[PDB]
């Protein structure tokens, strides 16, 4: 009769702990909230039977591997509970058509812009070149974001058809990769052309983009809710909105879903289920943790509508809904390496778009075609 | 080297005086970085006429091409810097240089409907019939970008 919980140190574990406080005050179940570093890398080592936390909180992508080796219990929320969450969020916690965790929060990149420099941000990528020339004449830059990680450039590359692994009703076809198709090539070529024409620089990284935007040097950047606090400190008059479209199609950023999984070796699974569905996944539950540390957009429709009053959170949710859920399969690890290399080589002219993506396609475990 | 990067940066930022000091300290006018971008590319792109003149005077290669096949002239036409386009042409710039995709400076000026740059280019012998990788000419580029005006003019094929 004891529930142990593992959650990252950047989350609101104080608020979550406050949640287990009520559970313990209604059932007498001692709830413990810990946040050891490397917990995700440690869980599969400690949870491999013997003993580990009962409930682990982490981005859903890492849960695929856990389920692969049978480390997570299959949860079974009822049709009523399932309706309290946005449908797309259940798709992020599925492994082989089996629910393996509960959706908590949702994150995705958004377009961030300096309202003083740019009243109405561009609704399309195609408009950016013209916008940059207009701004360069006033000593300003149109757009500046981290071009070193495929996580940041994927939204554009995926827009016209690119995708990581094909997702079909609860499962991924691990051999059907979408980095080599006409859509991916169209997106990457548009990105390379921005570099080729000097609208962006291939060496721009996370720190450079961040500093440039917070110093009012660039009109826009692309980043997630984690960067918001620093922008508030810079006092830049900023807005957060939908990402621009490419060829009339929405940019598809990767969606990350903070989730809570149950240890398959946990002796008290009923308790864990009770805690999550009736104490945490509630308007008061989430609000308790959100107060200690903002969660961003939320999977629970109920609390999301309340949080969505903040236009930044509404943008986050709108971009996520148009995005691509990050595949939770083991293959993603090679995907990240392969694609990072392709964009960097394409951006510096070391490889052509075709060449670069052909290598990324096979490096990700897909077939050329 | 040391002065190499400095010169590129100064040329990009239009620091005319910094360029003066750097040249005096032995900086290579034809210093090219990772992507083959020379100080002349950066000054031609940023629109710094005085710096373009200085680099050319010191022997800057007027037709250096970067990894994408761009010469300083490509960047000057695309960015609408007419003065710099003229200076480059007078210093021997190849009016028909082609990038990796087969685009010439005329194609780039066409994308924006830069009439004056188009004229200076034609006068210097720009091949209006030149086709790029997508089998497109300057004319085809004008329609794709909706430059009806320039389009009607390039009608002299």
């Amino acid at each position: 009769g004891k529930l142990v919980i593992w959650i990252n140190g950047d989350k609101g574990y104080n608020g979550l702990a406050e949640v287990g406080k009520k559970f313990e005050k209604d059932t007498g179940i001692k709830v413990t909230v810990e946040h050891p570093d490397k917990l995700e890398e440690k869980f599969p080592q400690v949870a491999a039977t013997g003993d580990g936390p009962d409930i682990i909180f982490w981005a859903h992508d890492r849960f695929g591997g856990y389920a692969q080796s049978g480390l997570l219990a299959e949860i079974t929320p009822d049709k009523a509970f399932q309706d309290k969450l946005y449908p797309f969020t259940w798709d992020a916690v599925r492994y082989n058509g089996k629910l393996i965790a509960y959706p908590i929060a949702v994150e995705a990149l958004s377009l961030i812009y300096n309202k003083d420099l740019l009243p109405n941000p561009p609704k399309t990528w195609e408009e950016i070149p013209a916008l940059d020339k207009e701004l360069k004449a006033k000593g300003k830059s149109a757009l500046m974001f981290n071009l070193q990680e495929p996580y940041f450039t994927w939204p554009l590359i995926a827009a016209d058809g690119g995708y990581a692994f094909k997702y079909e009703n609860g499962k991924y076809d691990i051999k059907d990769v979408g980095v080599d198709n006409a859509g991916a090539k169209a997106g990457l070529t548009f990105l390379v052309d921005l570099i080729k024409n000097k609208h962006m620089n291939a060496d721009t990284d996370y720190s450079i983009a961040e500093a440039a935007f917070n110093k009012g040097e660039t009109a826009m950047t692309i980043n997630g809710p984690w960067a918001w606090s620093n922008i508030d400190t810079s006092k830049v008059n900023y807005g957060v909105t939908v990402l621009p479209t490419f060829k009339g199609q929405p940019s598809k950023p990767f969606v990350g879903v903070l989730s809570a999984g149950i240890n398959a070796a946990s002796p008290n699974k009923e308790l864990a289920k009770e805690f999550l569905e009736n104490y945490l996944l509630t308007d008061e539950g989430l609000e308790a943790v959100n107060k200690d540390k903002p969660l961003g957009a939320v999977a629970l429709k109920s609390y999301e509508e309340e949080l969505a009053k903040d236009p930044r959170i509404a943008a986050t949710m709108e971009n996520a809904q148009k995005g691509e859920i990050m595949p939770n399969i083991p293959q993603m690890s090679a995907f990240w390496y392969a694609v990072r290399t392709a964009v960097i080589n394409a951006a510096s002219g070391r490889q052509t778009v075709d060449e670069a993506l052909k290598d990324a396609q096979t490096g990700s475990g897909g077939t050329p075609g | 080297s040391d002065l190499g990067r400095k010169l590129l940066e100064a040329a990009r930022a239009g620091q005319d005086d910094e360029v003066r000091i750097l040249m005096a300290n032995g900086a290579d006018v034809n210093a090219a970085d990772n992507t083959g971008t020379t100080p002349l590319h950066l000054a031609a792109y940023s629109g710094h006429l005085e710096i373009v003149e200085v680099l050319l005077k010191h022997g800057a290669d007027v037709d250096a091409s970067d990894v994408f096949g761009y010469t300083p002239l490509h960047l000057a036409a695309y960015w609408g810097h007419l003065e710099i386009v003229e200076v480059l042409l007078k210093n021997g710039a190849d009016v028909n240089a082609m990038d990796s995709d087969g685009m010439t400076p005329l194609h780039l000026a066409a994308k924006w409907g830069y009439l004056e740059i188009v004229e200076v280019l034609l006068k210097h012998g720009a091949d209006v019939n030149a086709q790029d990788k997508f089998g497109k000419t300057a004319f085809d580029i004008s329609i794709d970008n909706g430059n009806e005006d320039l389009a009607e003019i390039l009608q002299k094929l």
